[PDB]
């Protein structure tokens, strides 16, 4: 939905208006005249242009673009229009005007990347910022994330999830990662209740990863191959085999006679 | 031109030494002279002989000096020499042959991956390892106790205490340098103390007591009591009060992992050994903070690998099993492989002998 | 200094926009390639495209993620295809390196077919990307007043 | 050019395996002689 | 460059020399055995 001349002013007034499908129709022009001129990474060198031409606007562009794909529940671009953000408040040092400006863009990659179930490279942005007591710490934005993978890992997943409905920020922006991250969730839940419950009824599954139909938590059930009976659930999954390929390694089957008898010639050719 | 290049420098590395926590000249002009005198063809062609003549190691403590309120003080986002050092940096190791560098390929990737430790992304580093890993043979006894203390640091916000293991243990057993042994040994043995932070043993001070000054020992005791007994609220501010010295290492990242710990070992620490333990029990026990968190508390704690146990909501107890068996088929057969794997570090000997 | 929003237009649309974009990841690959190895299996599907006229410039940039991987054969067989970044004039540790490691490689390619017939360099039998390199290279020897060199490789 | 002088750096570290060998044969052939 | 191809086919002869001395070990030790047993 163009608005003026101007590429920026079509783009900002579109995202206000609404209609987030039909404001991503102005990306493709934008970015080919921004790539040309290469105002879309930071020059190493010294062009003269730094907080002056479009270089101090294209930061904006690009902010709108980020905010136009979390509306449409797309966690492919994000990442894409994240990575451009990333050199953006970093370089120019520390100071332009309100520095990081919103903190909440940037607590969406890390939320986000709690879905996949991968803790490693959680923590490996926190470092990434340069102010880990300043920004970081004193701000809630930022300290959410952490606040709420401090409760994932002492293994308190109700206290994680009141974080998802009672707070206000889950309207707008966390709206598109809430559920998702709640479903990412549910499903580390499910990995607990294998070996943690023996036996558990139907009515507390619902209560414990909170259901809001009976019949909605047996679907759950069926892509789990969970076993299911009169007012009962048990697991007969405990058991884990296949998990890609393996031989002679990791408990094998056939070669075990074998391998105790392999590994009694293995230290007799060293010597020899 | 190889004698003559090498004759100019080692005129040049004594000046080093005064450039070197000595006589810093300016903290402009310096670093971009100490710039020309290097680059133009001081590395040459690999011709002979050409090793422990560059810089190496002089200028590890240099450029921390020059980055931090000294060129930069926070008024730009990098010093463009740094930048131009990672240009000259990783240009170094592209043009490497691979044939005879063994020291001065494992000295360079220590600058990168000290720079991921304080300001930077450590998720990158770990594509560096798999270029790291080289059999250096060349690397003195007081950097092969460095060269191992930052790849047990990497694997420590990876979440990852085993691989982190091995080579933490040949890092404090190295560098018998005295300036090692204090400095270096004692900011070593904390991060070795860390890795037992990460597993839930914490051992007491025995040989780490007259190892080290009382500048580490209080706060270890002071975590050691926390994290065993299960207490959240002197957790909390033992990590107000020590602040001061978790920011420069880099271990305020203790008040989420370890935190999380503080519950996994008083698990172990208290005594679940009888099968049904009632709800009721599990919030008198461990203050009021195990009464909040009862059945996903035990949950995560399960599938962790810290203990095994069934939670029954109907009569509202949980079965709890301690790990005890005894030998009979297959329950011996497990450590026997271990135990044929344990000695496999030690067949290496008879090549080595 | 990241490479990250570099590699994200390496899966959008517009490849004109890859144009100018591969061009300014070309220069900064000799640093970050650790992270561009991650992003190789989308260089190279990229590259059996007839609509993508740009394949020349994602030749030498995969090249060089494998030049510090440890193996030179596969920066090899993408550099000679496009017939353009393989220039024997250009002398650098980069260039010098896939020009000289063809030199061992056609003997040992040549010492297998050498069984079957003697004749085979005046077939096809060897790969005329490979033997193109053997020829230019007694050029540049020639050049150099050194007949120990161009014989010696020759031989 | 290159793999003519990359060759001759490669070769040296087959050196120390001949003399690893040789030294192992000498303290074990020498014994037999003596029996 | 002649010099330097003839260093090739030195270490070229040593590869057969270094799995022949291991032949020559195993093969000692067999007569070593003998020799005990004539003790």
């Amino acid at each position: 939905m163009p608005s003026l001349a101007e590429l920026t002013k079509s783009l900002s007034i579109a995202f206000e208006n609404g209609d987030y499908a039909a404001c991503e129709k102005l990306l493709p022009p934008i970015k080919i005249e921004l790539i040309k001129n290469n105002l879309l990474i930071p020059d190493l060198s010294i062009q003269n242009d730094i907080y002056l031409n479009d270089l101090m606007i294209t930061k904006r562009i690009l902010e709108v673009g980020a905010l136009a794909s979390i509306q449409t529940f797309n966690f492919d671009s994000f990442e894409n229009y994240f990575n451009q953000l990333k050199p953006y408040y970093f370089s120019n040092n520390h100071k332009l005007s309100e520095s990081d400006k919103k903190s909440k863009l940037i607590s969406l990659y890390l939320l986000n990347l709690l879905s996949q179930n991968n803790t490693t490279k959680f923590h490996s942005e926190l470092q990434y910022l340069d102010k880990h007591i300043k920004n970081l710490e004193d701000d809630s934005l930022l300290s959410y994330p952490i606040k709420l993978d401090r409760w994932l890992m002492e293994g308190s997943y109700q206290k994680a999830w009141d974080l998802l409905q009672s707070g206000s920020q889950n309207i707008s922006e966390f709206d598109s990662f809430t559920d998702i991250l709640k479903s990412a969730i549910r499903d580390e839940i499910a990995k607990n209740t294998e070996l943690s419950y023996d036996f558990l009824p139907l009515s507390n599954i619902k209560a414990l990863l909170f259901f809001n139909n009976e019949k909605e938590t047996e679907k759950f059930a069926l892509e789990r191959n969970w076993p299911i009976v009169n007012s009962k659930v048990y697991f007969n999954n405990q058991s884990k085999e296949k998990a890609d390929y393996e031989d002679e390694m990791m408990h094998e089957e056939d070669q075990k006679t074998n391998i105790i008898e392999k590994a009694m010639d293995y230290a007799i050719s060293i010597e020899n | 031109k190889t004698i003559e290049v090498t004759a100019e420098i080692n005129c040049f590395m004594h000046l080093l030494v005064q450039l070197f926590l000595w006589d810093s000249k300016e903290l402009e002009q310096l670093v971009e002279f100490n710039r020309k005198v290097v680059i133009p063809n001081l590395l040459c062609y690999y011709n002979l002989r050409s090793l422990n003549l560059i810089n190496a190691k002089l200028w590890f403590y240099i450029y921390l000096s020059h980055e931090t309120l000294a060129r930069s003080s926070e008024e730009i986002n990098s010093d463009n020499q740094n930048i131009i050092l990672r240009s000259t940096m990783m240009k170094f190791l592209k043009i490497a042959s691979l044939k005879h560098d063994n020291e001065t390929k494992a000295m360079l990737i220590n600058l990168i991956l000290r720079d991921f430790l304080n300001n930077g992304e450590v998720d990158s580093a770990s594509d560096f390892i798999s270029k790291l890993e080289y059999p250096h043979t060349d690397v003195s006894s007081s950097l092969e106790a460095r060269y191992f203390f930052y790849l047990s640091k990497i694997n420590a916000i990876q979440l990852d205490y085993s691989t982190a293991n091995e080579y933490i243990i040949a890092a404090i057993r190295k560098a018998p340098h005295n300036s090692k042994s204090l400095g270096f040994l004692q900011q070593s043995n904390k991060l070795h103390c860390c890795i037992q932070l990460l597993m839930g043993d914490i051992p007491e001070l025995s040989f780490f007591h007259q190892s080290n000054m009382q500048k580490s020992l209080l706060p270890y005791y002071h975590l050691t009591k926390a994290v065993k007994l299960g207490d959240l609220k002197k957790f909390t501010s033992t990590i107000t009060k020590y602040k001061q010295l978790l920011l420069k290492d880099d271990t305020y990242q203790l008040c989420v992992r370890l935190r999380s710990n503080v519950i996994k070992t008083g698990i172990r620490i208290i005594s679940l050994t009888y099968k049904k333990i009632s709800l009721r029990d599990i919030c008198l026990k461990l203050n009021l903070d195990s009464e909040q968190t009862v059945e996903y508390m035990v949950s995560r704690a399960i599938r962790d690998g810290v203990i095994e146990a069934k939670i029954n909501h109907e009569d509202g107890f949980i079965e709890t099993t301690e790990l005890l068996n005894i030998y009979d088929s297959e329950d011996p057969q497990q450590v026997f492989d271990e135990r044929i794997k344990f000695a496999n570090q030690l067949h290496d000997e008879y090549l080595v002998s | 200094t990241t490479a990250a929003p570099l590699l994200a237009l390496l899966r959008e649309n517009q490849d004109s926009v890859k144009t100018y974009a591969l061009e300014s990841i070309n220069n900064v690959v000799d640093q970050l390639w650790s992270e561009i190895s991650n992003e190789l299996p989308d260089i190279e599907a990229l590259y059996d495209d007839d609509t993508f006229s740009d394949r020349e410039m994602a030749a030498l940039i995969a090249s060089k993620v494998y030049y510090n991987l440890g193996e030179y054969e596969s920066a090899v067989k993408y550099a000679l295809a496009a017939k353009d970044r393989f220039d024997i004039d250009e002398k650098s540790q980069f260039v010098e390196t896939i020009v000289s490691k063809s030199i061992e490689m056609y003997v040992q390619e040549a010492s297998k077919q050498y069984t079957k017939d003697e004749q085979f360099y005046t077939k096809d039998i060897i790969d005329p990307k490979l033997t193109s390199i053997f020829e230019r290279m007694i050029e540049k020897c020639l050049k150099a007043s050194e007949l120990k060199l161009a014989l010696g490789i020759a031989l | 050019e290159q793999k003519i002088q990359e060759t001759e750096l490669k070769i040296r570290s087959k050196t120390e395996n001949v003399r690893r060998l040789e030294a192992q044969r000498n303290a074990l052939n020498d014994k037999v002689r003596f029996i | 460059y002649f010099k330097l191809k003839k260093l090739e086919k030195e270490y070229e002869l040593l590869t057969l020399q270094e799995d022949y001395i291991k032949d020559e070990q195993r093969h000692l030790k067999r007569e070593l055995k003998r020799a005990q047993e004539e003790v």
